[PDB]
């Protein structure tokens, strides 16, 4: 029954699909995140 | 003007936003009871910021 | 507010202040507005400090009223949150209360403050 | 409750014998009563079972 | 090529003087710290300070944040845009979660982190992000090797932290995100 | 009256000597002092209860 | 495995099978309405009388009760039951009943339904067989006295195990223990199947619907700590905000938005999330009450993510569509409201965007300045966009009005963004 084959209405599912990890932790943003401190003892 | 300081607008730029801790939406059950749904969302709007 | 009555300076609220952080060292100091309405019936207290900008001020102006019954002498430091700190508790406290006790150590430094206190009376 | 109650009864009692100028709404007092319904709907939220 | 720089005097009682050492010293302003009692120091930060200094006078930059010690716990966070307006300003957010008496102050060199220390009881260094005021939960833990915490230190440039002790050990870590 | 107030103030130092001893079980870290003259007090440490 | 663990297992596919006489008079016992000793004294007769009695009123509130007298709640449908019937007939029983549940969950306040689903529940046992859709259907009725005796009935699912100490207990169960469901990864898995299949015959009442919220928010409150948590937490609550914005009900749309934003504040989501996020916002939005929350969310969400291109343009197809259902004079009366919310990151996205796609009304672009105030960063990261304008666009004297806006406040980042690029004598001889 299946195939593949204005904004539409499935952006938010599709590349919820697309992405397997969500927090952006690519950014390399310069502003620190609360709650939770990379850190490493050295 | 360095590259580094043009960094130092970026993170003086932002503004402190209330965070989202574990206590903060649990009394909102006392009032779910026949409200519309406009006038709720405000109460988590007015929560959030 | 207009209806604090003495209200210490900047100068004598460092010396109230400071007898305050020293009397809740030696637990000799009773702590809020409804414990030392309880000191003062007791007849124990020394003498009574209180806050000023405590909203609404209505609160704690019955100590005024009992402490000129039982001559006991009282100052409004002027914040809240001062005496709160200097008190030793997280929370801003409004009223507080040195008993008596007259083997205390900090009794010379008490005497002092109190004179300083009856001398704006 | 009997704590709180007995706590903000006495706030609200000295606003009342004690303010020369009433504004003479309730105005501390809805304030007084909205501080313990926070204090009670906290408590009965929080049981002793397990879940 | 012109700056003034400014001494900030602490009375104990927490009156706050404001200096200026360019021209003589005059004040510039005072202004009471909401409470404050009992006050051991103060550190400003989110600029160049005295622990992350300058290298040219053009990266000379005004700070940001400002906060109060005390000997009951309370640090006292002031927002430097906002509280040079009303001469009597109120504090941001009244940090408490130490029990002791403030002992060190000092920010991180890009003005994101405060931490916070008591000389007087064992492994009680508190790092306070910024702006968020939100002390973090997960480092410092419980098995963080500090001892009493006597001084601490930033690095300007790494991003490196230097914890002191009174055992002697200067024990390192290192902010990963820098 | 003259007893009575030699009873009070009896009655009163055996509250003064009960309520120190019930200010020692609660929390905080004390410290056994003694003075000179040998009278037994405490001094608790300048700790911000929370 | 043991003996009496296989031969308790019997017990469970044989809970409604009517064996013994006082097999019998445990089952028929419990019900809805009826006490244990008056419920065991009465025919399926009686009850058909009281239900098809009552089935017929709620019609006459609403009309979609009216086919299942033709099919559950018929005369005939006394004879049948369970379990003599085959296996594909059963699956047939259970889409009628929880085609069932859904058009009578919204009216169980009411008098009826209590006397309409006892029928249902005494000659159907859904109060064994399927209790999954009777519990997920009426599970915001949580304070009232019916879900008080729907619990006093049901042997528990093993997944609602956080109610089990709730049944037959006096005081109702409470909010936290509530939250304490919805916490379970597993047992938000059900009330997204049954969500979205209650989206799908558009049946989403109110109370029910603030009820779903109310959990999924504290379900990223309770969660804001673990990182890990939240990050297998969003395949269940972002495809419901998803499935619910395809909703053409302008009430279930509202309730996407408080799941988005307090999810958005909660966890730093990626660009490219936020940005399919405002999309689907923007594709569904039609009534009025709708667009009012879906501002705020905008407002909210391009402030909660922190990066590399933060500010940047936005793309094309999101602009003209957010152009087609905001208007540029709407969302000037938006910014003069005196609730003025943190509208500051996402207007330097948006002002941007306008000085590159649209470019005929930049008369907007300066009233757009006066009525926020900015970043110190955003302004320069304005002004260098205007600058490249300035070069590319064939000059307009109401661009030179924009610096001049620009020579009032902050002279020297005008200066300082020229003195990074360009000439300083040059930007004054070209206008």
């Amino acid at each position: 029954d299946e195939s593949d084959s204005n904004g539409d209405i499935n952006a938010l599912t599709k590349i919820l699909s697309t992405t397997y990890n969500y927090k952006d932790t690519l950014s390399n943003s310069k502003l620190l995140p609360p709650k939770k401190l990379d850190i490493v003892r050295l | 003007e360095d590259e580094e300081d043009i960094a130092l607008e970026f993170i003086n730029g932002e503004k402190k936003d209330k965070l989202v801790n574990m206590n903060s939406f649990t009394s909102m059950f006392d009032n779910i009871q026949n409200v519309q749904m406009d006038t709720f969302f405000d109460r988590v709007m007015k929560v959030l910021t | 507010n207009p209806k604090a009555f003495p209200l210490a300076d900047a100068a004598l609220t460092q010396q109230i202040l400071d007898v305050v952080q020293q009397a809740a060292n030696l637990r000799q100091l009773k702590k809020g507005a409804n414990e030392a309405t309880k000191t003062l019936n007791r007849g124990i207290s020394e003498f009574i400090i209180m806050a000023a900008d405590c909203e609404p001020i209505e609160i704690l102006l019955h100590l005024p009223l009992l402490c000129e019954d039982k001559n006991v002498p009282y100052v409004f430091v002027p914040s809240r949150v001062a005496l709160g700190r200097a008190c030793g508790v997280s929370r801003p406290v409004i009223a507080a209360s040195i008993t008596t006790n007259d083997a205390s150590a900090i009794k010379t430094q008490i005497y002092a403050v109190k004179d300083k206190i009856e001398t704006l009376l | 409750i009997a704590r709180v109650l007995a706590a903000k009864a006495a706030v609200s009692l000295r606003y009342d014998a004690l303010a020369e100028d009433r504004d003479d709404s309730g105005d501390i007092g809805l304030e007084s009563r909205a501080k313990v319904e926070n204090r009670l709907s906290q408590l009965e939220g929080r049981d002793l079972r397990t879940t | 090529g012109k700056f003034r720089t400014i001494l900030i005097a602490v009375n104990a009682y927490g009156e706050v003087w404001e200096f200026d050492l360019n021209k003589n010293g005059h004040v510039i302003r005072r202004w009471k710290d909401q409470g404050g009692v009992g006050i051991t120091k103060i550190q400003v930060g989110g600029g160049t300070t005295t622990t992350c200094p300058a290298l040219q006078i053009s990266k000379i930059k005004q700070n940001r944040w400002l906060a109060v010690g005390s000997e009951s716990g309370f640090v006292n966070l002031y927002d430097r845009n906002n509280a040079m307006t009303s001469s009597t300003p109120t504090p941001v957010a009244a940090l408490d979660q130490l029990t002791t008496t403030i002992s060190n102050l000092q920010f991180s060199p890009d003005g994101q982190i405060l931490c916070m220390a008591s000389r007087a009881v064992k492994d009680a260094l508190r790092l306070v992000h910024l702006p968020s005021c939100s002390v973090f939960s997960n480092w410092p833990t419980s098995g963080t090797p500090l001892g009493k915490v006597t001084s601490v230190a930033f690095s300007p440039s790494g991003g490196l932290l230097a914890v002191g002790n009174e055992q002697g050990k200067v024990r390192l870590w290192k902010l990963n995100h820098y | 009256v003259k007893q009575h107030l030699q009873r009070e103030t009896q009655l009163k130092q055996v509250q003064q000597r009960m309520d120190a001893q019930r200010e020692l079980l609660k929390k905080g870290s004390k410290k056994k002092i003694v003075d000179s003259s040998g009278k037994i007090s405490f001094k608790w440490k300048k700790q911000r209860k929370r | 495995s043991s003996l009496s663990d296989q031969l308790a297992q019997v017990a469970s596919n044989n809970a409604t099978v009517a064996l013994d006489r006082k097999r019998r008079q445990k089952l028929h016992s419990a019900s809805l309405i009826y006490n244990s000793k008056t419920a065991a004294t009465q025919d399926y007769d009686f009850i058909f009388e009281n239900a098809s009695k009552a089935l017929e009123e709620l019609s006459q509130i609403e009309p979609k009760f009216a086919i299942f007298s033709r099919t559950l709640f018929s005369e005939s449908s006394i004879s049948l039951d369970r379990n003599v019937q085959t296996k594909e007939e059963i699956k047939d029983l259970d889409n009628a009943i929880n085609a069932y549940l859904l058009l009578a969950s919204s009216k169980w306040y009411l008098a009826p339904t209590l006397h309409a689903t006892e029928w249902l529940v005494r000659r159907f046992q859904i109060h064994v067989k399927n209790t999954e859709m009777l519990l997920l259907s009426t599970l915001n009725y949580y304070q009232t006295p019916v879900f008080k005796r729907i619990l006093s009935i049901i042997k528990l699912p093993p997944l609602f195990n956080c109610l089990s100490n709730f049944v037959r207990s006096e005081k109702p169960p409470t909010a936290l223990t509530m939250i304490k469901l919805f916490n379970d990864m597993d047992f938000l898995k059900l009330y997204t199947s049954y969500l979205d299949q209650c989206i799908k015959h558009n049946a989403t009442y109110t109370n029910q619907l603030l009820f779903t919220t109310c959990c999924f928010i504290n379900v990223v409150a309770f969660n804001s700590n673990n990182d890990e948590k939240l990050n297998q937490l969003v395949p269940i609550l972002l495809e419901i905000s998803a499935k619910l914005l395809a909703s053409k009900s302008k009430d279930c749309q509202i309730a996407a938005h408080t799941i988005l934003v307090v999810f958005a504040t909660a966890l730093p989501l990626k660009k490219t999330i936020i940005l399919a996020a405002m999309e689907t916002i923007l594709s569904n939005l039609d009534a009025k009450e709708a667009k009012h929350s879906a501002l705020l969310t905008i407002c909210k969400l391009f402030q909660t993510l922190k990066g590399q291109g933060n500010v940047d343009q936005l793309p094309s197809k999101i602009f003209k569509l957010f152009d087609s259902k905001f208007d540029t004079v709407s969302i000037l009366t938006f910014l003069d409201k005196e609730d003025k919310p943190v509208c500051d990151k996402f207007i330097t996205s948006y002002t941007r965007s306008i000085a590159r796609y649209d470019r005929s009304k930049l008369n907007i672009i300066l009233s757009l300045l006066k009525k926020i105030r900015l970043e110190r960063y955003e302004v320069r990261l304005i002004i260098t966009d205007l600058i490249y304008l300035s070069e590319i666009l064939e000059d307009k004297s109401q661009l030179v009005e924009l610096f001049e806006y620009f020579i009032s406040i902050n002279e020297d980042l005008v200066l300082k963004c020229l003195k990074s690029l360009g000439l300083t004598g040059x930007x004054x001889x070209x206008x």
